[PDB]
């Protein structure tokens, strides 16, 4: 029953809503080349 | 991005009274007289029914 | 849904009504799978010194 209708950008963010991204996540590896960066 | 629009089934409006188009209409008795031909109902029953 | 089986126009077929089809995506696999023969018998890559 969306007000909105947008459909696409919907249904993205919910999955962007269900999982995850941080800085300290270092457990195992952080991803090749690299550059150190915040969040901290 | 235009997905385009989900509209399978149909969406309907109707008016207030749940009915407009309603005839007159007049209840009738079965005749127990034969030639199983129906007649007017004088009793207790409006002969006005929408 | 279609009134009569009855071809061409007709008076019965006035009535017809109409429904979209459904929506149906293609495009590659995410990762591009299988594009490339993987674990197969047959058909294995090979990276070797000349």
């Amino acid at each position: 029953k969306a007000w909105n209708s947008s459909t696409g950008q919907m249904l993205r963010d919910k999955l962007k809503e269900q999982n995850f991204q941080q800085k300290v996540v270092d457990g195992l590896a952080s991803g090749i080349s690299g550059v150190v960066d915040l969040a901290n | 991005e235009n997905h385009g629009t989900e509209d399978e089934l149909p969406n309907y409006c109707f008016p207030l009274g749940g009915v407009i188009n309603t005839e007159t209409l007049t209840k009738v008795k079965p005749k127990t007289g034969q030639e199983n031909g129906w007649e007017k109902d004088a009793t207790e029953f409006s002969d006005k029914n929408e | 849904y279609m009134p009569t089986i009855k071809e061409g126009n007709s008076r019965e077929l006035m009535g017809q009504q109409s429904m979209p089809n459904r929506p149906n995506y293609i495009a590659f696999r995410d990762n591009f799978i299988g594009l490339m023969y993987y674990n197969s018998t047959g058909n294995m890559g090979v990276l070797a010194g000349q």
